[PDB]
């Protein structure tokens, strides 16, 4: 999920050069986002430690 | 003797069957090993296992 703001600018100026688009190798499903993977990783660890 | 490096997508099942043809013609001591493996593993996990 996470990267800095300028790396989005650093990855947009070479995206048309190096075509790496299906490197992530996943089948999409409706209701799948990365902000819930980052959320469920935190409410599984922090609900165990407390 | 310039070492090639394959690049492909795993969702393309035809690029893996046509990837069964390079490795059986071009000798595998010529592809780079980080990309010879990930193409040999793509044929294994999808086509023949």
């Amino acid at each position: 999920l996470v990267s800095t703001e300028a790396q989005i600018q650093k990855m947009s100026q070479d995206l048309q050069l190096e075509a790496l688009t299906i490197q992530s190798e996943t089948q999409f499903l409706t209701g799948i986002n990365s902000q819930a993977a980052n959320d469920c990783f935190k409410t599984l660890i922090a609900a165990m430690l407390s | 003797q310039r070492t090639m490096s394959l690049d492909f997508v795993t969702t393309n099942y035809m690029s893996l069957i046509s990837g069964m043809w390079l490795l059986t013609v071009v000798p595998n001591d010529m592809f780079i090993r980080e990309s010879l493996v990930a193409c040999q593993l793509a044929i294994i996990n999808t086509i023949i296992y």
